[PDB]
C-alpha cells in the first residue's frame, strides 16, 4: 500500500537488505501538512534495522525500496501505518501518513 | 402547580420577591475584599465559613438544586412567558443566573460541602449544555473541582468528553482550559487516568486547540518588467527567460528550502499583487495571483500538483529552467533542462501586469538569464517567445526590486511609503 | 445530512441546530500588520555580469506562527501582543500542556513534544519580542516535559548522604580551608550516590516502544550555553534599568530565566568551569546588588539554598573521608 | 519577622502546625534575653534587651501563638512559653500591662480556654509506668527514656507554663489577678 | 565567605523595604538562620548519612532507584497501573541484598514511613464500605512485616506507628486470602518476641482491641451472610485474629508478661 | 502617508542622528520616545488585504440577529449610503479525497455553473449582498437530503450572490473577473 515519490535520486545502486541497519533522516507529517514528527529538529539521524519489526511497515517496506542518498516521499496507508486505532494522543484513527525520508548511510 | 398541568393561575409566584431575596443572599456570602486589614479579613472569612456550614446543615443546597431542576424544564424566555406570564418569562434567565451564583458562593471556599454534594456532578455536567447558564455551571464545576479531590474520583470519560465537546461547540473559552487544568491535578497530586483521557481526547485531531509551527522566512525577487495585453498596443504576447543556480542546500537548518520560480499577476494595473500579506512562508504559487514551479509540483493558490517529467528532481545545483509565457490562447510553461514539463496553468485570468519572479528562503545562489548584456541563454527560445531585456520599455532603466515594498535589512532609515498610482499609463484624437 | 452536522464533532444528529461558533463574518478593513524586526538581507551582485543577473541569500531566518484551523489562517507568534483573546487562550493552552504532564508522566510528555516541537521551545526561550505570558508558558513547558522528572528525582534524594569508601572518595580529606582560602561552593569532587539520568529518544515511527520510562531526550549542552548567554545579557540589561525588558515587565524577563537556570543547576550540569563562571556572574565583590522584584529574589533564595546544600554535602563527604 | 509570626498565628486553621521556622526563632529570641552597680547595670540591660523585642509585637505574638493552639501540648507552645518567660523575666509591669490591654481590647476566649486545656493535660507521675520501667531495667539493660523515663512527661513544659502564669501576676498586679479569675 | 554575603543580602533587603508575599520573607529568614547556626545542618544531616563500601555500588544504586520510584508513585493517586508499579518496586526492594546487609540504611532512608504513608492513602476513603486495592494493602503489609522482622530496632520503629494501624486493623479480615499480610499481623510482628516492647505496650489500645473482640463476638460478618453462610450469632474469624494479637501481646519468650 | 508619499520616522536612540533635538527639547526636560531601549520598535502599520472579521455589536449600518421550526440568523441595517458586503460563515466545510461536487438549487431545481472540483479543500459558505434600505436576506441551515444552506433573499434580488469560497481577500464590486486557473 505504501508508495514512493522520488525527490532527489541516490544513484540507485545500494539497496537495503535483510540483516543490515539504515541511517535515515526524515520529517514525517500528517495528510493535512501538519508536521507530527521529524529527526532534523533533534539533530540526530534515525538508525534502524530492516526486517526486525521495530518501525512501521509503511516505513520499512518503503525504505527497503530506496537507495543511498536518495530522497523520497513515502505515502503510507492507515492500515499499514497504525490501523483503526492510530497512535494514542498524536495520530487520529484512520489517518494517512507522509514521510520525507533521506537515506544518509546504509550499513 | 403550574408545571404539572394546566391549572387555574391563582398561584403565588413571588418573582420579584425571590429575585430580591437571591440578590441579598448572594451578597450575604460575598468574600472579603483583598484591600482589607488582615485581622478583619480573617474574621469575615470565619464568619462566612460558619454561615456556609449552617446553611449546609439544613440541606438547602439540594433545595436550590431542585429549584434549578424545576426551572430547567423550559427552553427560553419566550417558552416561559406564554406559560407563566411575561414578567416571569423575562425574569427566568436572571433568576437562573442568580441561583447558579448562589450555588457557587455557597461552596466557594468550603472543603466539606464539595465532598458532601459531589454526588450531584452527574447532573451538572449533563445540564452543562443548556446554552444559557453554561457559564454558571462551569463556575460551579470549577469551584467544586479545585477544592475537593474526592470529586475527581467520580469524573469518568463521558464527563471529560462532554466538557471537550462543550469547548468545541461554544468556541475558544479560557475557562474550560482552567477546568481541565484542575481536573489534571487537584492538590499537589495528579490523576493519570484524567491526564491520559485529556491527552487522548483533546489534541489527537489538532482542530483544537490552536496549533503552531516553526517555518522559514521566504522572500522574492522580480525585475522591472510589466506585461499588459488588451486591444490596442500589444507586446507580441510572448516572453521567455532562463534561470540557473550556482549553489543550493536542501535542508539548511530544519526544513527544505523554499525555492520556486514563475510569473505573478497584479491587482488591476498597479503594483502590490495580492497573496500572502507580507513576510510569511508564501512565495509564488501560494496564491491565486502567481504561478510557480519548483521541480516536482506545480503551485497555484497554495495547492501543489505533481507533474511528470524526465528525471523529475528538485532544483539542485547547476540546473537550468526556462520559463515561457504566451498570453492569449496558451499559458505559462516551464522546461527543465530543455525538455518541457507535462503541465501548465491554462485558462487563467489575464487581467494585470505579469512579471517574472523567483522566491527563496535561504542558502541559494540564483542567476536570471536573458539576452544581450544582461546574460546569455543556455537553450533556444521557442519561435515567437521574446525576452525581458526586450520587454523593457525603450529608454528606461531595468532593475530588480524584491516584490512589493521595503523588505530590506536596514535601520530606522527606511523610506516608508504610502499608496501609489497605476503608472498613469496602465489612441489619437478624434 | 446537515451543514452543521459536517464541520462539527457529531454527525448522526439530523436536527439542524446552530452552535455559538457559527457567526457571520464580514470582509472588514480594520486590521493592523506587524513589521518584522529582521529581514532576509538579500544582496544583489549589482554588477550585472554578461552571464546573468545574480541574486544571493546565505543567512537563515525562521519564525513561528499559530495556525487557526477553523479560519485556516497562519498568524505570526509576535502578533498576539495586540490581540488579548488569542494571547490569553494560548497562555492557558500552554498551562494545560504543562498540567497534563506536570508530574512524572512520560507517555503524555512524549506526545506533547511532537505536539509543540523540539526547536520551537529554543526559539521561544531565545526570542526577545515575546508577549511575556507566552515566554513564561514556554519556559514552564520546557521545564516540565524534560527536566522536571529528573529534577524532582534528584531533589528527593538531596538530604540523604550515602557515600562509598572508594580511593577516589579518599581524596577530599583536605577540604581546602587553611592557607587563607575557603574554596567555592559546588566546586570539587562529589563521590556521592545520586540517581543516574537517562532520556529516551522521542520516536513515533518505531512500533512498540520498550518502556519510555524516564523522559524525552533533549540536548543539554546547547541549552546550558544559551542559558549562560541569556543570563549574561539579562544582567547587562537590568544593570542599566531600561524601559523595555524582555517580555514586558522585568519579572517576565528574570523569573523564567532564573527558574530554568536553577533547575539546570539542580539536575547535575555546569561542571567546574561553567559553575565558576556562573559564580562570577553574582559573586564579584552583580546580581544580588541590583533592584530585583519579589518573584526574582524569591528564586534567588532557592539558588542560595542550593549553594548551601552543596557545601553541607561537601562537609559531610570530608568528614567521612577523614573518619576513614 | 514578628509580624509574619503573628499573621501565621492569626490565620484561621484547625491545628497549630509544626512551623520549624517559629520553633527555631522563638528559642533564639528567648536566649537573647539574659556590688550594687554590677547588679543594677545587668538589671537595666535586661530591661533593654526585653524592650528590644516587646515593643515590636512579641508580647501580642506570644499570646496569639498560645491562643492558636486551643490546648494541645506540643513543641510550639513548649517554645512560646519559654519566649514568654524570657520576655517577662522579673516584674515587667509594662509587658504585663500590654498583654492585659491586648486581651481586654480583643475579647477572645481562645486564650484562656487554651490555657485551661493545657493545664488539664500537663503531667502526672504514674506509678504503673514507673514500676514497669523498673521491671524492664531488671529484665534487660534497656536504655533510659529521655522524657523523664516516660513517667513524668514534659515536666519542664509544666514548670514553664506555671512560671509563665506566675510572672503574669508577679508584683501586685491586681488588675490581672482579677482578670485571671 | 558565602555566609558573609548571604547574611548581608538577607538583612539588606528587609532594611531596604517592607516585604509582602510572606513566603519570600520566610525563605529569607530560614536562609539567614541556617547561615548563622551552621552546625544545625550538620546535626540534622549526620543521622541521615551512611557509608557502605567500594564494592557494593550497583545493588545500592538499584535500591535507591526503586525507592525513588516508590516515592514518585506515592506522589500520584492510586490506580491499577500505579498499584502494579508499587508492587513491582516493593518486590525489587525485598529482593535486594542491601535490605539485609545494612538494616540501618533503611531506617536512615525512612522506607517504613514511606510504605506506611503509601498504605494510609489506600486504607483511607472509607472505613466499613470499601477495602479496594487489597493486593496494594497486602504488599505493603508484608513489606512492613519483613522490615520489622529482620532487625531489633525496626520493631521499635514500627511500634510508634502501631498505635495508628490498630484503629483500622478491622480490614483484611474475614477472608482466608491474606493469612500473612494484614495490619493486625504487622502489629503482632512488631510487638512479637520483645520484652521491652511488650512492657512499653501500655493501655490506650488494649481496651480498643477488647472492644473490637466484643463487637466481633456480638456481630456476624455481613460479607459472610452475603456470601451465603448460615448467619451464626457471632463471628469466629476477626475474633480469632484479635485473640492471636492479644496472645502475642501477653506471652513473650515463654514467660507471661504480668501487667499485660 | 497619501498616494506616492514616502517618509521616515525617528523615535530616538540615535542622538548623533537627531538634528533638532539640541535646538528644542534638550533643555525643557523633553526626552526621545525610544531613548532607554535596547531594541527597535515593532513599527506596526495598516495592512492592505481586508481579511474577514466577526460583526461587532457596536457597528453602525450592519446588525445581525439570531433566532431559534428552523434556526436562522437574520440581518438588518439603518443607513443612507449603500454598498456591497461579503458576509461569510465561520466554520468551513472540508472535502475528502473522493467527494468533490457542489450543486446550487434555486426555488425550482438545480440550475447553475458546474462547480465540482476539489480534491482536498475547505470551502467557506458566503453571500455577497447589496445593501438596500430594507435588507432582510439571511441564511438558514435547512435539510432535505444532505447539507443544505438556504440564503433566503427578499425584494431587489438581482446582484446578490451566494456560494462557497476558500480563503479569498479582495474588496471590490465585480460580478465576474474572479481569479482562476486550470492545471493540466
Amino acid at each position: 500500500g505504501v508508495e514512493i515519490e522520488t525527490i532527489s535520486p541516490g544513484d540507485g545502486r545500494t539497496f537495503p537488505k535483510k540483516g543490515q541497519t539504515c541511517v535515515v533522516h526524515y520529517t514525517g507529517m500528517l495528510q493535512n501538512g501538519k508536521k507530527f514528527d521529524s529527526s532534523r529538529d533533534r539533530n540526530k539521524p534515525f538508525k534502524f534495522r530492516i526486517g526486525k519489526q521495530e518501525v512501521i511497515k509503511g516505513f520499512e517496506e518503503g525504505a527497503a525500496q530506496m537507495s543511498l542518498g536518495q530522497r523520497a516521499k513515502l505515502t503510507c496507508t492507515p492500515d499499514v501505518a497504525y490501523g483503526a486505532t492510530g497512535h494514542p494522543g498524536v495520530i487520529p484513527p484512520n489517518a494517512t501518513l507522509i514521510f520525507d525520508v533521506e537515506l544518509l548511510n546504509l550499513e | 402547580a403550574l408545571s404539572k398541568k394546566v391549572k387555574l393561575p391563582t398561584i403565588d409566584l413571588p418573582i420579584e420577591s425571590v429575585s430580591l431575596s437571591l440578590q441579598d443572599l448572594i451578597g450575604y456570602f460575598h468574600p472579603p475584599d483583598e484591600h482589607l486589614e488582615h485581622e478583619d479579613k480573617q474574621n469575615r472569612l470565619r464568619a462566612l465559613k460558619n454561615r456556609q456550614n449552617l446553611f449546609q446543615e439544613e440541606g438547602m443546597i439540594n433545595l436550590v438544586l431542585e429549584c434549578i431542576d424545576r426551572l430547567h424544564v423550559y427552553s427560553s424566555a419566550a417558552h416561559f412567558a406564554d406559560v407563566a406570564g411575561r414578567e416571569a418569562g423575562e425574569s427566568w434567565k436572571s433568576i437562573l443566573n442568580s441561583l447558579y451564583e448562589l450555588l457557587a458562593a455557597l461552596i466557594r471556599g468550603n472543603r466539606k460541602n464539595c465532598a458532601q454534594f459531589s454526588g450531584s456532578l452527574d447532573w451538572l455536567i449533563s445540564r452543562l449544555e443548556r446554552l444559557e447558564a453554561s457559564s454558571g455551571i462551569l463556575e460551579v464545576l470549577h469551584c467544586v473541582l479545585v477544592e475537593s479531590p474526592e470529586a475527581l474520583n467520580i469524573i469518568k470519560e463521558g464527563h471529560i468528553k462532554s466538557i471537550i465537546s462543550l469547548l468545541d461547540k461554544h468556541g475558544r473559552n479560557h475557562k474550560v482550559l482552567d477546568v481541565l487544568c484542575s481536573l489534571c491535578v487537584c492538590h499537589g497530586v495528579a490523576v493519570r487516568s484524567n491526564q491520559h483521557l485529556i491527552c487522548d481526547n483533546l489534541l489527537p485531531g489538532r482542530d483544537l486547540l490552536l496549533q503552531t509551527r516553526l517555518v522559514n522566512h521566504v522572500s522574492s525577487m522580480r525585475p522591472n518588467i510589466f506585461l499588459g495585453v488588451s486591444e490596442g498596443s500589444a507586446q507580441y504576447k510572448k516572453w521567455y527567460y532562463e534561470l540557473m543556480v550556482d549553489h543550493t542546500e536542501p535542508f539548511v537548518t530544519a526544513e527544505a528550502t523554499h525555492l520556486r520560480v514563475g510569473w505573478a499577476s497584479t491587482e488591476g494595473y498597479s503594483p502590490y499583487p495580492g497573496g500572502g500579506e507580507e513576510w510569511g512562508g508564501n512565495g509564488v504559487g501560494d496564491d491565486l495571483f502567481s504561478y510557480g514551479f519548483d521541480g516536482l509540483h506545480l503551485w497555484s493558490g497554495c495547492i501543489a500538483r505533481t507533474v511528470s517529467s524526465p528525471n523529475q528532481h528538485l532544483l539542485r545545483t547547476d540546473d537550468v529552467i526556462s520559463c515561457c509565457l504566451d498570453l492569449s490562447a496558451p499559458s505559462i510553461s516551464f522546461r527543465i533542462n530543455g525538455q518541457p514539463v507535462q503541465g501548465m496553468f491554462e485558462n487563467f485570468n489575464i487581467d494585470g501586469l505579469f512579471f517574472p519572479v523567483v522566491s527563496f528562503s535561504a542558502g541559494i545562489k540564483v542567476r536570471f538569464l536573458l539576452g544581450g548584456r544582461h546574460g546569455e541563454f543556455k537553450f533556444l527560445p521557442p519561435p515567437g517567445y521574446a525576452a525581458c531585456y526586450e520587454a523593457v520599455l525603450p529608454k528606461e532603466k531595468l532593475k530588480v526590486e524584491h516584490s512589493r515594498e521595503y523588505k530590506q535589512e536596514r535601520t530606522y532609515t527606511r523610506d516608508l511609503l504610502g499608496p501609489t498610482v497605476s503608472l498613469t499609463q496602465a489612441v489619437p484624437v478624434d | 445530512p446537515l451543514s452543521a452536522g459536517l464541520f462539527k464533532s457529531e454527525h448522526k444528529n439530523p436536527v439542524p441546530q446552530c452552535p455559538p461558533r457559527l457567526h457571520v463574518q464580514f470582509l472588514s478593513h480594520v486590521l493592523w500588520s506587524r513589521m518584522p524586526n529582521q529581514f532576509l538581507k538579500v544582496d544583489v551582485s549589482r554588477i550585472s555580469e554578461r552571464q546573468g543577473w545574480l541574486v544571493q541569500c546565505l543567512d537563515p531566518l525562521q519564525f513561528m506562527s499559530l495556525h487557526i484551523p477553523e479560519e485556516n489562517r497562519s498568524v505570526d507568534i509576535l502578533e498576539l501582543t495586540e490581540q488579548e483573546e488569542l494571547l490569553q487562550f494560548h497562555y492557558h493552552t500552554l498551562r494545560l500542556y504543562s498540567a497534563v504532564c506536570a508530574l512524572g508522566n512520560h507517555r503524555v510528555a512524549h506526545a506533547l513534544c511532537s505536539h509543540v516541537d523540539e526547536p520551537q521551545l529554543l526559539y521561544a526561550i531565545e526570542n526577545k519580542y515575546m508577549p511575556g505570558l507566552l515566554r513564561a508558558g514556554y519556559y514552564d513547558l520546557l521545564i516540565d516535559i524534560h527536566l522536571s522528572s529528573y529534577a524532582t528525582a534528584r531533589l528527593m534524594m538531596n538530604n540523604e548522604f550515602i557515600v562509598p569508601m572508594t580511593e577516589e572518595t579518599k581524596s577530599i580529606t583536605l577540604f581546602p580551608d587553611e592557607n587563607k582560602k575557603h574554596g567555592l561552593p559546588g566546586i570539587g569532587l562529589s563521590t556521592s550516590l545520586r540517581p543516574r539520568m537517562r532520556f529516551s529518544s522521542p520516536s513515533f515511527v518505531s512500533i512498540s516502544n520498550d518502556c519510555y520510562q524516564y523522559s524525552p531526550e533533549f540536548p543539554l549542552d546547547i541549552l546550558k550555553a544559551k542559558t549562560i548567554q541569556m543570563l549574561t545579557e539579562a544582567v547587562k540589561e537590568g544593570s542599566l534599568h531600561a524601559r523595555d525588558p524582555v517580555g514586558g515587565t522585568t519579572e517576565f524577563l528574570f523569573v523564567p530565566l532564573i527558574k530554568l537556570f536553577y533547575t539546570l543547576l539542580i539536575m547535575g550540569i555546569f561542571h567546574n568551569e561553567d559553575l565558576k563562571h556562573i559564580l562570577q556572574l553574582i559573586e564579584p565583590s552583580g546580581l544580588l546588588q541590583m533592584k530585583l522584584p519579589e518573584p526574582v529574589k524569591l528564586q534567588m533564595c532557592l539558588l542560595l539554598q542550593y549553594l548551601c546544600d552543596c557545601q553541607v554535602r561537601h562537609r559531610i563527604e570530608a568528614i567521612v573521608a577523614f573518619s576513614d | 519577622l514578628i509580624l509574619l509570626f503573628s499573621r501565621t498565628a492569626l490565620t484561621e486553621k484547625c491545628k497549630l502546625e509544626e512551623d520549624f521556622l517559629y520553633m527555631a526563632y522563638a528559642d533564639i529570641m528567648a536566649k537573647s534575653c539574659h556590688s550594687f552597680e554590677e547588679k543594677e547595670m545587668e538589671k537595666q540591660k535586661l530591661l533593654y534587651q526585653q524592650a528590644r523585642l516587646h515593643d515590636r509585637g512579641a508580647a501580642e505574638m506570644v499570646l496569639q501563638t498560645i491562643s492558636a493552639s486551643k490546648g494541645e501540648t506540643g513543641p510550639m507552645v513548649a517554645a512560646t512559653l519559654k519566649l514568654g518567660i524570657a520576655i517577662l523575666n522579673g516584674g515587667n509591669s509594662t509587658v504585663q500591662q500590654k498583654m492585659l490591654d491586648y486581651l481586654k481590647e480583643k475579647k477572645d476566649v481562645g486564650f484562656f480556654q487554651s490555657l485551661a486545656g493545657l493545664m488539664q493535660s500537663c503531667s502526672v507521675l504514674d506509678l504503673n509506668a514507673f514500676e514497669r520501667q523498673n521491671k524492664a531495667e531488671g529484665l534487660g539493660m534497656v536504655t533510659e527514656e529521655g522524657s523523664g523515663e516516660k513517667v513524668l512527661q514534659d515536666d519542664e513544659f509544666t514548670c514553664d507554663l506555671f512560671r509563665f502564669l506566675q510572672l503574669l501576676c508577679e508584683g501586685h498586679n491586681s488588675d490581672f489577678q482579677n482578670y485571671l479569675r | 565567605s558565602l555566609q558573609q554575603l548571604i547574611s548581608e543580602t538577607m538583612v539588606r533587603w528587609a532594611q531596604e523595604s517592607v516585604i509582602e508575599d510572606p513566603e519570600l520573607v520566610r525563605a529569607m529568614f530560614v536562609l539567614l538562620h541556617r547561615q548563622y547556626d551552621g552546625i544545625g545542618g550538620l546535626v540534622r544531616a549526620l543521622p541521615k548519612t551512611y557509608t557502605i563500601n567500594g564494592v557494593s555500588v550497583e545493588d545500592t544504586i538499584n535500591l535507591l532507584a526503586s525507592l525513588g520510584q516508590i516515592r514518585s508513585l506515592l506522589s500520584v493517586r492510586m490506580g491499577k497501573e500505579e498499584e502494579k508499579l508499587m508492587i513491582r518496586g516493593l518486590g525489587d526492594i525485598m529482593n535486594n541484598k542491601v535490605f539485609y546487609q545494612h538494616p540501618n540504611l533503611m531506617r536512615a532512608l525512612g522506607m517504613h514511613e514511606t510504605v506506611m504513608e503509601v498504605m494510609v492513602n489506600v486504607l483511607g476513603g472509607g472505613e466499613s464500605k470499601e477495602i479496594t486495592f487489597p493486593k496494594m494493602v497486602a504488599n505493603c503489609c508484608r513489606f512492613l512485616c519483613y522490615f520489622c522482622r529482620i532487625s531489633r530496632q525496626n520493631q521499635k520503629a514500627m511500634f510508634d506507628h502501631l498505635s495508628y494501624l490498630l484503629e483500622n486493623s478491622s480490614v483484611g479480615l474475614a477472608s482466608p486470602a491474606m493469612r500473612g499480610s494484614t495490619p493486625l499481623d504487622v502489629a503482632a510482628a512488631s510487638v512479637m518476641d520483645n520484652n521491652e516492647l511488650a512492657l512499653a505496650l501500655r493501655e490506650p489500645d488494649l481496651e480498643k482491641v477488647v472492644r473490637y473482640l466484643a463487637g466481633c463476638g456480638l456481630q456476624s460478618c455481613q460479607m459472610l451472610v452475603s456470601k451465603g453462610y448460615p448467619d451464626i450469632g457471632w463471628n469466629p474469624v476477626e475474633g480469632e485474629r484479635y485473640l492471636d494479637f492479644l496472645r502475642f501481646a501477653v506471652f513473650c519468650n515463654g514467660e507471661s508478661v504480668e501487667e499485660n | 502617508l497619501g498616494v506616492a508619499q514616502v517618509g521616515r520616522m525617528n523615535f530616538g536612540k540615535d542622538v548623533s542622528t537627531l538634528k533638532y533635538f539640541t535646538i528644542c527639547g534638550l533643555q525643557e526636560g523633553y526626552e526621545p520616545f525610544a531613548v532607554n531601549t535596547n531594541r527597535d520598535i515593532t513599527m506596526w502599520l495598516s495592512k492592505r488585504l481586508p481579511q474577514f472579521l466577526q460583526v461587532p455589536s457596536n457597528h453602525e449600518h450592519i446588525e445581525v440577529t439570531r433566532i431559534d421550526k428552523v434556526t436562522q440568523k437574520s440581518f438588518g441595517s439603518q443607513n443612507n449610503n449603500t454598498d456591497i458586503m461579503f458576509y461569510r460563515l465561520s466554520m468551513p466545510i472540508e472535502c475528502a479525497x473522493x467527494x468533490x461536487x457542489x450543486x446550487x438549487x434555486x426555488x425550482x431545481x438545480x440550475x447553475x455553473x458546474x462547480x465540482x472540483x476539489x480534491x482536498x479543500x475547505x470551502x467557506x459558505d458566503s453571500d455577497f449582498e447589496v445593501l438596500m434600505k430594507t435588507a432582510h436576506g439571511h441564511l438558514v441551515p435547512d435539510r432535505i437530503d444532505k447539507d443544505k444552506e438556504t440564503p433566503k433573499p427578499e425584494f431587489n434580488n438581482h446582484k446578490d450572490y451566494a456560494q462557497e469560497k476558500p480563503s479569498r481577500l479582495k474588496q471590490x464590486x465585480x460580478x465576474x473577473x474572479x481569479x482562476x486557473x486550470x492545471x493540466x
